DNA sequence: GATCGATCGATAAAGTTTTTTTT
DNA sequence: ATCGATCGATC
């Protein structure tokens, strides 16, 4: 068990002790859990009067034999009848989704585009995997990209505050973001584990990497296969393995040239291999045009943050990632399909051109959001909302 | 339309399993037929209508 | 790019270095043309060949015994001829004059397996013939370099004579002198017109952009 | 003589066209896929590797 | 002096991701 | 923990 590095004052590296439990507790623990655990304090083994020059060497491994491994959160969220009815009573009105988007980031105006978009992702969408066929990608992947300092990393690091059991990574040049390769440290003189990197805690949660145009050769060969597929397999020392994992990045990246978004081919901007960006959907790019009463709104805020809530909030994502999925409604579906034709006809006649897959956003946009409804049918105000999201994006 | 079932039933045509024409592969294997003089007295010339073009 | 380009130097296709030029003493390239009497015949191979003494080893010992037994001489019937080839020859200098007897030595040693042929010499300058048949028409070349460096003499010095300084810019270079001829090439003779032009006291590199010239 | 001609393909569309030939791919005889990674130039033919205790 | 029995001492372990200049 | 070698005691 490592230190929880955030009240040991920095003057060391996080230390570490060890704990030997028994056959109750044991598959309890993922790698990456706020553990609580309390047993008996113990010594063991012989050391410095054993037989002959143990001179200058411990003899005490200090170890723990203990029971009732708890869990926290600072899965386990119980909840009566009395606050189950009232995320009832509120899944009534019919600005639910506009109430959640702006009680979410107390401290930056606007972007609601921006807004409605991360708690649009992170609860996700479902994937009915083909029977003896390959599933599609029922996760969701968005992009950033920003002239710098417009707090383009400000939010993509208080989503981890409220991950539900998605810790994330901070995108530092080395192999091992999904791999293992072959750590094993004997495993106790003589055994060889495929000790998982970054993708054991991944599963049905999400990351978050910085800095995607600053990387060497090697992540962007690693990001191309489990993008396109769902799991990783690799014999790098040992065995084929194909462990599987169900995750969704969110990126952040910055143009290079400047101020020069206007003056070029909107394309082509950061050049970063577009495999990438045609495995992803999302490009926003963030403007920071100059209004005198924008920056005069921004001269206030600033100054009131020296001093609708957030646990109710991380309460009903993880109560509505449990419910039912409608998927069906046959008109529904015949206004996106002309919600499409007419810009897939106007792509090459504006600024960016789309793809088939595009398709598939079009159909899990509005599948999260009647998630948000809270109903068992595909409605048809679902096909408003995923329409002007895209002519932003696009427009 | 392939999400409204779970299925892809289109294209009006019977699907046939794929060990027929793994045998009829197969049995296309165990023929193995000999060319005639006919075909290469007409496609010599099918090479010179495949000649000019090319240079022009 | 897509063949032996014809109608232009054949040496510039391969990039080469040209000392390795001399490090063969004939070369050949092969013909193509639409060649309506022959590719229709070359087609009538591939008709036939399909359907329904030539020996594999028996030639190989007859040559492998051959090859270090018989070691032959020359007399004096090839080397009158041979000098009257290059005194017609210079109407390269010696490598090719050189291994022409190094060839007209393994036909006479081919099958009059005692000493040198008078007159199979008669066609081993037939084969050479083919290889100086292959640069009618840098290398082994100097017509561009005449026809290219006094052109350029002429400008410098104008260039130099116009001012009190020696003030050469790179947007005035890239006008009058393209204006000038359209003989040369574009933008593929404003680098190379300079380097040779460094080591003989006239200009100075200073990017691409500002330049500084001889002064008097 | 050479048999066994070979057939290419290009383009770029959004459908992820592994699928459209691969598929093919997993249910002809003999038929292996591979990818970029794993694999290369002098992994796709033969070579000498590490093993475990038993014969290297 | 030789042979047999008992006691004491010595003998067995394993590797293959980060980082440097360099082409 | 097991095996081998050396030393001591007994016949
Ligand atoms: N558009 C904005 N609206 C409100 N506050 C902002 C905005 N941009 C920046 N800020 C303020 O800046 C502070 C931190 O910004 P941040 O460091 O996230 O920029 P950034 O996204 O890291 O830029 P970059 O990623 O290019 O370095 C926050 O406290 C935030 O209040």
């Amino acid at each position: 068990v490592q230190e929880m590095p955030e009240m040991a004052p920095a003057g060391q590296l996080p230390r570490s002790i060890d704990v030997i439990l028994d056959d109750d507790l044991v598959d309890k623990t993922k790698p990456g859990d706020r553990v609580n655990v309390v047993g008996v304090f113990k010594s063991l083994g012989a050391g410095g009067m054993n037989q002959s020059n143990s001179n200058t060497l411990i003899g005490f491994k200090t170890l723990i034999l203990g029971n009732t491994v708890y869990p926290l959160h600072a899965a386990r969220q119980m909840l009566t009848d009395f606050d189950i009815r009232n995320i009832n009573k509120l899944s009534k009105k019919k600005d639910i989704f506009d109430i959640l988007s702006q009680s979410l980031a107390p401290s930056i105006y606007g972007h609601d585009h921006i807004k409605k978009a991360i708690l649009l992702m992170l609860m996700g969408g479902v994937e009915k995997n083909l029977e003896n066929g390959s599933h599609l990608r029922g996760d969701i992947n968005i992009l950033m990209v920003g002239d710098p300092s417009t707090a383009k990393s400000q939010l993509l690091r208080f989503v981890l505050n409220t991950a539900s059991l998605a810790i994330a990574t901070t995108g530092r040049g080395s192999s091992g973001v999904g791999l293992t390769a072959a750590v094993t440290t004997d495993r106790e003189t003589g055994e060889r584990r495929l000790e998982a990197g970054a993708m054991v805690l991944a599963d049905r949660g999400v990351v978050c990497i910085d800095e995607f145009d600053k990387m060497t050769d090697v992540d962007r060969v690693a990001i191309h296969e489990v993008m396109e597929q769902q799991t990783v397999t690799i014999a790098k020392a040992g065995i084929h393995t194909t462990l599987n994992a169900r995750c969704s990045v969110i990126a952040a990246a910055n143009p290079v040239f400047g101020q020069y978004d206007v003056n070029r081919d909107p394309h082509q901007n950061i050049a970063l291999p577009d495999s990438l960006l045609s495995r992803f959907d999302l490009l926003f790019v963030v403007t920071d045009d100059i209004n005198e009463i924008r920056d005069r709104s921004i001269s206030e805020h600033v100054l009131r943050t020296h001093r609708v809530t957030i646990p109710f909030l991380r309460k009903y994502v993880q109560y509505a990632k449990e419910r039912v999925i409608p998927q069906l409604t046959q008109e529904a579906i015949n206004v996106i399909v002309k919600n499409y034709t007419d810009l897939r006809n106007d792509d090459n006649t504006k600024k960016s051109p789309i793809t088939a897959r595009t398709l598939e956003t079009l159909i899990r946009l509005a599948t999260a959001h009647a998630k948000v409804r809270l109903s068992k049918t595909v409605n048809k105000v679902d096909a408003k909302v995923a329409a002007n999201l895209l002519r932003f994006a696009l427009l | 339309y392939v999400h409204m079932h779970n299925k892809q039933p289109d294209l009006d045509f019977t699907p046939v399993e794929p060990s027929k024409m793994r045998e009829y592969i197969a049995y296309a294997k165990t023929k193995r037929p000999v060319m005639s003089e006919a075909v290469n007295d007409y496609v010599v010339q099918a090479y010179i209508r495949l000649r000019q073009d090319s240079k022009r | 790019g897509s063949r032996y380009n014809p109608n232009l130097p054949v040496t510039e296709n391969i990039d080469l270095p040209p000392p390795l030029l001399s490090r063969f003493d004939l070369v050949y390239l092969v013909l193509d043309k639409v060649d309506e009497k022959n590719d229709r015949e070359l087609a009538k191979h591939l008709t036939n060949l399909y359907l329904e003494v030539l020996p594999v080893e028996f030639l190989t010992m007859y040559i492998s015994y051959a090859k270090e037994h018989i070691h032959p001489i020359i007399t004096e019937a090839a080397k009158t001829e041979l000098v009257r080839a290059y005194v017609g020859m210079r109407k390269a200098t010696t490598r090719q004059l050189e291994s022409m007897i190094r060839l007209a030595e393994a036909h006479a040693k081919m099958k009059l397996k005692n000493v040198v042929e008078l007159e199979d010499v008669q066609e081993a300058v037939r084969l050479i013939r083919s290889a100086i048949k292959d640069y009618a028409t840098q290398t082994g070349k100097s017509v561009i370099q005449r026809k290219l460096q006094e052109d350029l003499s002429r400008e410098i010095m104008n260039v130099l004579k116009d001012q009190a300084s020696d003030s050469m810019s790179f947007n005035e270079l890239i006008k009058q002198i393209n204006e000038h001829s359209q003989d040369r090439v574009e933008s593929s003779d404003i680098q190379e017109a300079l380097s040779r032009l460094q080591q003989e006291d006239k200009v100075i590199v200073l990017g691409e952009g500002v330049r500084r010239s001889v002064r008097l | 003589i050479r048999g066994d001609i070979n057939v290419c393909l290009m383009g770029d569309p959004g459908v992820a066209k592994s699928q459209l030939l691969k598929a093919i791919c997993k249910i002809s005889p003999r038929g292996v896929y591979t990818t970029g990674k794993g694999s290369s130039g002098v992994g796709l033919t033969a070579a000498v590797m590490k093993d475990p205790v038993t014969d290297e």
